RNA sequence: UGAAAUUGAACUGGCCGUGAAGAUGCGGCCUACCCGUGGCAGGACGAAAAGACCCCGUGGAGCUUUACUGCAGCCUGGUGU
RNA sequence: GGCGGUAGGGGAGCGUUCCCGAUGCCGAUGAAGGCCGACCCGCGAGGGCGGCUGGAGGUAAGGGAAGUGCGAAUGCCGGCA
RNA sequence: GAAGCUGUUGGGAAGCAGCGCCAGAGAGGGUGAAAGCCCCGUAGGCGAAAGGUGGGGGGAUAGGUGAGGGUACCCGAGUACCCCGUGGUUCGUGGAGCCAUGGGGGAAUCUGGGCGGACCACCGCCUAAGGCUAAGUACUCCGGGUGACCGAUAGCGCACCAGUACCGUGAGGGAAAGGUGAAAAGAACCCCGGGAGGGGAGUGAAAUAGAGCCUGAAACCGUGGGCUUACAAGCAGUCACGGCCCCGCAAGGGGUUGUGGCGUGCCUAUUGAAGCAUGAGCCGGCGACUCACGGUCGUGGGCGAGCUUAAGCCGUUGAGGC
RNA sequence: CGCGGGGGGAACCUGGGGAACUGAAACAUCUCAGUACCCAGAGGAGAGGAAAGAGAAAUCGACUCCCUGAGUAGCGGCGAG
């Protein structure tokens, strides 16, 4: 009863004003040794996911 | 308690079935099952005897005990329902009318 | 009008499906069919596969939180000089709240977009832009201070 | 609407109410819905598996039997088992929206009034609360008998009156209630209590 | 005097086909009046037992060890008595 | 013009229990249930009518709420084979 | 503790008809069937010598209540405090404080001492290591009230002489079983029979209400009647025709089955079953997608830059309101 | 010699002890859960209770219970929870 908010999700995932689901890039904190600037640059900035995305939402909600 | 009821032994009318209008004096009362015998209700008994002891014990037609709510006392007129005035030390039940 | 026909407008048929029966949602019920349609499935939301659910993106959420916990400080919400504008009179922290906007988040911020009405406006901080509508227009004193 | 008639010994004279314009069928089955809800009193119960009185052994081993197969009596397949999704107490009561209480309030009272069965009045002359009088009473305010009066009043006396009768159900101002409205072809009520009603809405 | 396991219902034949690849029940053909009693064990993939073998389940349990981790026990420094 | 159909999606309906309707109406000139029909209405689940039983209950129109429909679970209880 | 009597159908009226009556009472139960006014009640009201309870009201006692100045006496010890091992908290060693404490070391008495999340400073809060304390809260063995709760396979395991009979060494397991009729009026007496049990007589409205007796379903057993069968090949039907028997003016219809054509049980599981793959002897009853909270979309409404109240309070006793 | 204890009570209560299945789709930390159960004691309740309190307001003012705060702040093989 009260469903409870993944804590796990909302520690890494964010909820765009619209209804998107925005989140972090993976492949930027390891493997790297020499990757481009290119690499390294683009996995900077963070996206949007599409099905998934309908997947989390629901992990949130009172959120 | 609280089993008791309309009148104790006294005249009655019969308000009842197959004895309505009819009139008697009631012979007994067994509160035990609510029910009063009058002069009325009688049914045939073709037994032999009740208990072995003694040879004939009868036909006896006698009076079938008459649901206690089918049978109405009275007094100078029809018989009233019973109100209860209190005297000056005890109680006695004034009909609808009249006194006993 | 009586207790005959206020029937219920024509819908709102509660009629919940019966799958017990022979000839419409039979035998299996619902939809099943198969199995793993028992008591229940895992998830699905998060959890499945059994192989790394999304949960392979991460935390930028740095600052996820220390052990004492929540860290009690002001907190500034903005109320938009339009909806302000609509009524009049003299507008202060206690009457937004009072009537639609802030509800004791307590830091009253006008700011954005739409007309100054010249009407004084008691705050605890302007945008550079709403401080210019309104300047334009009428009076505007800053908040009482802690 | 407005032409509401109401009752004096200076003769029938006439009120303007400010009862809606139109009745919305719906928001009274709504508001009906919900008083015989509330009232509900949750009650019923049943015993599942495990508030049945057996004990836990398996009835027999399951295996080498030729018997079907079982845990304990318990198992609602038994007959003297549990039972299943059997009720247990719950309550059917919920908060109707108050804009949609008095919506209804007013729309009952207005129905009547468009039928020109309501009948505000004050005139009360058989007092004494007494059966007989408030019979009289109502033999010249034009209830017989022939209608079903909801009769609504502050004083306890006009109650106890016309409280045992059968076509009629006394009720007192605060009362008023949408499912009494409608369950009598007629309202009458004392103009205290028409008041304390436009109090609640007006 | 009088049971039992079994029992979808039966109006329950042979061959050669046939079919989920072993047919009283479909095809064709052949044989055969109806109902029992005593007796035989070829078929009814006959009864019995939700195959013990075998595999599967991220099932269980007993057992082993230089599998992992832990506990008893023991050994040991420091300290209290 | 479309209309085979498993898993499945959608829609419309029938019937059992209970509540408002009910201080009412049906009812010993016969309630419920049972038995029977070659009748009537419904595509259908059903509904109605009639005779026989039965001996006291039953509950429209329009709504409402569910312990609401069984052929199978080596199902459960009983009866009989 | 209010107010009804007559007629009529009937085994029996409480029904139907006539006229009439109470109601602060037309809740409900009963009386031969269906009753405000017959009975028991109900509305309203009355009551205790004795036991219990009882600040609610009233009375008494215990107890309690002030200012300034000076002195520093006192202000809970193996305690605080730090360390080691742990528990509690949202806190899993985490930057780990707080409360508690098994081991070790071990103070102070207000210029004392604890705390405000390591520590330090500043600024605040608070006085540990003695104790007690009503109400608001939890529960239902017990009594009462009420139900869009059950109605004897339901409802508590038990409506009934059930924690029984019976099973188990024992802990413990744990049933089945309710109904004549308004009344017993429960069937005198005769008849066949050893009895049981029948037939007649008699009671009753009714006895296929006759005593584990209301209704009395299905499987299952039986007598009688109609149609049919001993040269026939079978999922038992179905289509056609003919015979025979029964309904009906009729034309039609009902029952049966002779011959002819056609035809591989139901469910399940499965690429695929009549299948020699699963389940079921048959009938009756019990038997499986709910509910609470939270979500999401659709949907019928209310209000709309707003919308809505929770617990609770008043009210009511099927009234709402705040 | 005098007053008291002893034993019992459906559920409820406090204190001393205190699991495993199961969840994590394996499993060990973790969860189930300080639950189940054992023990002692209380009583119509029991516990708690007048601040070496809370915590950011130069604010509050015993305890208990309900609503909310809040699935927030946090905790977490940052998994499941
Ligand atoms: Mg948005
Ligand atoms: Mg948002
Ligand atoms: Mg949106
Ligand atoms: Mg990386
Ligand atoms: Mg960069
Ligand atoms: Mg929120
Ligand atoms: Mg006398
Ligand atoms: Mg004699
Ligand atoms: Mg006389
Ligand atoms: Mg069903
Ligand atoms: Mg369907
Ligand atoms: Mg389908
Ligand atoms: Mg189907
Ligand atoms: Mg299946
Ligand atoms: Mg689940
Ligand atoms: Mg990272
Ligand atoms: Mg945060
Ligand atoms: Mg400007
Ligand atoms: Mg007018
Ligand atoms: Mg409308
Ligand atoms: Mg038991
Ligand atoms: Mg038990
Ligand atoms: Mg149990
Ligand atoms: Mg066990
Ligand atoms: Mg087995
Ligand atoms: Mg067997
Ligand atoms: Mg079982
Ligand atoms: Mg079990
Ligand atoms: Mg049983
Ligand atoms: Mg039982
Ligand atoms: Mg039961
Ligand atoms: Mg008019
Ligand atoms: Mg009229
Ligand atoms: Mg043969
Ligand atoms: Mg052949
Ligand atoms: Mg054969
Ligand atoms: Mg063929
Ligand atoms: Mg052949
Ligand atoms: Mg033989
Ligand atoms: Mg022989
Ligand atoms: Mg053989
Ligand atoms: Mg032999
Ligand atoms: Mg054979
Ligand atoms: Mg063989
Ligand atoms: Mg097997
Ligand atoms: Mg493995
Ligand atoms: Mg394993
Ligand atoms: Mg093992
Ligand atoms: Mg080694
Ligand atoms: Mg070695
Ligand atoms: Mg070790
Ligand atoms: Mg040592
Ligand atoms: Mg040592
Ligand atoms: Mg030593
Ligand atoms: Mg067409
Ligand atoms: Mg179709
Ligand atoms: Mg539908
Ligand atoms: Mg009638
Ligand atoms: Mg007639
Ligand atoms: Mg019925
Ligand atoms: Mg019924
Ligand atoms: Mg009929
Ligand atoms: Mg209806
Ligand atoms: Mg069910
Ligand atoms: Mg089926
Ligand atoms: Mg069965
Ligand atoms: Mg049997
Ligand atoms: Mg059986
Ligand atoms: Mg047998
Ligand atoms: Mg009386
Ligand atoms: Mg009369
Ligand atoms: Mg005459
Ligand atoms: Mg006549
Ligand atoms: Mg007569
Ligand atoms: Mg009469
Ligand atoms: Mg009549
Ligand atoms: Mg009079
Ligand atoms: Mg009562
Ligand atoms: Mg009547
Ligand atoms: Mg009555
Ligand atoms: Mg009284
Ligand atoms: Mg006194
Ligand atoms: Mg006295
Ligand atoms: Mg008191
Ligand atoms: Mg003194
Ligand atoms: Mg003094
Ligand atoms: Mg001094
Ligand atoms: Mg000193
Ligand atoms: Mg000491
Ligand atoms: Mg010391
Ligand atoms: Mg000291
Ligand atoms: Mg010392
Ligand atoms: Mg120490
Ligand atoms: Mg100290
Ligand atoms: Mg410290
Ligand atoms: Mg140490
Ligand atoms: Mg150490
Ligand atoms: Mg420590
Ligand atoms: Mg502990
Ligand atoms: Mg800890
Ligand atoms: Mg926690
Ligand atoms: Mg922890
Ligand atoms: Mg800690
Ligand atoms: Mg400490
Ligand atoms: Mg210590
Ligand atoms: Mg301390
Ligand atoms: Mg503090
Ligand atoms: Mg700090
Ligand atoms: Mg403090
Ligand atoms: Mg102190
Ligand atoms: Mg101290
Ligand atoms: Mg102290
Ligand atoms: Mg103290
Ligand atoms: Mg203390
Ligand atoms: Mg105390
Ligand atoms: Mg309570
Ligand atoms: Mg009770
Ligand atoms: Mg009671
Ligand atoms: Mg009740
Ligand atoms: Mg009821
Ligand atoms: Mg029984
Ligand atoms: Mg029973
Ligand atoms: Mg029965
Ligand atoms: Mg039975
Ligand atoms: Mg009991
Ligand atoms: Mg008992
Ligand atoms: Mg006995
Ligand atoms: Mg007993
Ligand atoms: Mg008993
Ligand atoms: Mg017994
Ligand atoms: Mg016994
Ligand atoms: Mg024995
Ligand atoms: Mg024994
Ligand atoms: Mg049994
Ligand atoms: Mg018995
Ligand atoms: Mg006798
Ligand atoms: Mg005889
Ligand atoms: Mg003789
Ligand atoms: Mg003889
Ligand atoms: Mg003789
Ligand atoms: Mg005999
Ligand atoms: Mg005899
Ligand atoms: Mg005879
Ligand atoms: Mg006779
Ligand atoms: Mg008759
Ligand atoms: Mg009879
Ligand atoms: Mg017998
Ligand atoms: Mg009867
Ligand atoms: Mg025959
Ligand atoms: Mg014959
Ligand atoms: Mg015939
Ligand atoms: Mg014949
Ligand atoms: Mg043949
Ligand atoms: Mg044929
Ligand atoms: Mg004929
Ligand atoms: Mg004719
Ligand atoms: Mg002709
Ligand atoms: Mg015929
Ligand atoms: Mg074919
Ligand atoms: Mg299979
Ligand atoms: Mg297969
Ligand atoms: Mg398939
Ligand atoms: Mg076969
Ligand atoms: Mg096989
Ligand atoms: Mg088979
Ligand atoms: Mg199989
Ligand atoms: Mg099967
Ligand atoms: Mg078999
Ligand atoms: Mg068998
Ligand atoms: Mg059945
Ligand atoms: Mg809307
Ligand atoms: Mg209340
Ligand atoms: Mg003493
Ligand atoms: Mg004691
Ligand atoms: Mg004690
Ligand atoms: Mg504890
Ligand atoms: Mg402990
Ligand atoms: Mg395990
Ligand atoms: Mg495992
Ligand atoms: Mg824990
Ligand atoms: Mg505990
Ligand atoms: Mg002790
Ligand atoms: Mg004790
Ligand atoms: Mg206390
Ligand atoms: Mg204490
Ligand atoms: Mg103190």
């Amino acid at each position: 009863p009260k469903m409870k908010t993944h804590k796990g999700a909302k520690k890494r995932v964010k909820i765009t004003a619209s209804g998107k689901v925005v989140a972090m890039k993976t492949g930027k904190r390891h493997l790297n040794w020499q990757k481009s600037g290119k690499e390294i640059r683009q996995k900077g900035r963070k996206f949007v996911l599409a099905k998934p995305e309908a997947e989390r939402i629901k992990l949130l909600l009172p959120y | 308690r609280v089993k008791m009821h309309v009148k104790k032994g006294d005249t009655v009318l019969v308000a009842s079935g197959k004895y309505k209008g009819r009139v008697g004096k009631v012979k007994e009362v067994l509160p035990k099952k609510y029910a009063v015998i009058v002069e009325g209700v009688n049914i045939v008994k073709k037994a032999v005897r009740v208990s072995p002891k003694y040879p004939q014990g009868g036909f006896i037609e006698k009076e079938a005990p008459l649901h206690a709510s089918k049978v109405r006392p009275i007094c100078p007129a029809c018989g009233k329902p019973t109100r209860v005035r209190k005297k000056f030390l005890e109680n006695g039940k004034k009909i609808r009318v009249c006194a006993k | 009008d009586l207790r005959p026909n206020p029937g219920a407008n024509k819908r709102r048929k509660r009629v919940g499906r019966g799958p017990g029966s022979g000839h419409g949602k039979t035998a299996t019920r619902g939809h099943k069919g198969q199995k793993s349609r028992s008591g229940g499935l895992k998830d699905p939301r998060r959890f499945e596969g059994g192989r790394s659910t999304t949960l392979m993106r991460l935390p930028k959420r740095g600052m996820q939180g220390q052990v004492p916990g929540e860290i009690k400080r002001p907190r500034y919400q903005g109320v938009n000089l339009k909806d302000l504008a609509r009524f009049e009179g003299e507008v202060t922290p206690e009457l937004l709240v009072r009537a639609g906007l802030l509800k004791k988040g307590y830091r009253l911020k006008i700011l954005g977009e739409g007309e100054a009405k010249p009407l004084k406006v008691v705050a605890h901080a302007f945008s550079k832009s709403a401080l210019e509508k309104l300047k334009a227009a009428g009076g505007e004193p800053v908040l009482l201070e802690a | 609407m407005y032409q509401i008639p109401v009752l004096s010994p200076s003769g029938r004279r006439e009120l303007a109410a400010d009862l809606p314009a139109e009745i919305n069928p719906h928001l009274l089955w709504e508001v009906v819905r919900w008083q015989l809800a509330k009232r509900r009193r949750g009650t019923a119960s049943t015993k599942t598996r495990g508030e049945v009185a057996y004990s836990g052994r398996k009835i027999w081993p399951q295996k080498h039997t030729g018997r079907a197969r079982h845990g304990d009596i318990g198992a609602p397949i038994f007959v003297g088992g549990g039972v299943v999704f059997g009720p247990k107490p719950r309550d059917y009561s919920y908060t109707l929206p108050k804009k949609v209480r008095k919506k209804g309030l007013a729309m009952a009272v207005a129905d009547r009034a468009r039928e020109g069965k309501l009948l505000l009045v004050e005139a009360f002359a058989g007092v004494n609360g007494k059966t007989k009088e408030f019979l009289a009473w109502a033999k010249e305010a034009g209830l017989d008998g022939s209608e079903s009066v909801l009769l609504v009043t502050g004083n306890e006396l006009v109650r106890r009156a016309a409280r045992n009768l059968p076509w009629v159900v006394t009720l007192a101002p605060e009362g008023l209630n949408v499912y009494d409205i409608v369950r009598t072809e007629r309202l009458v009520m004392d103009l205290d209590a028409w008041e304390v009603f436009q109090n609640r809405i007006g």
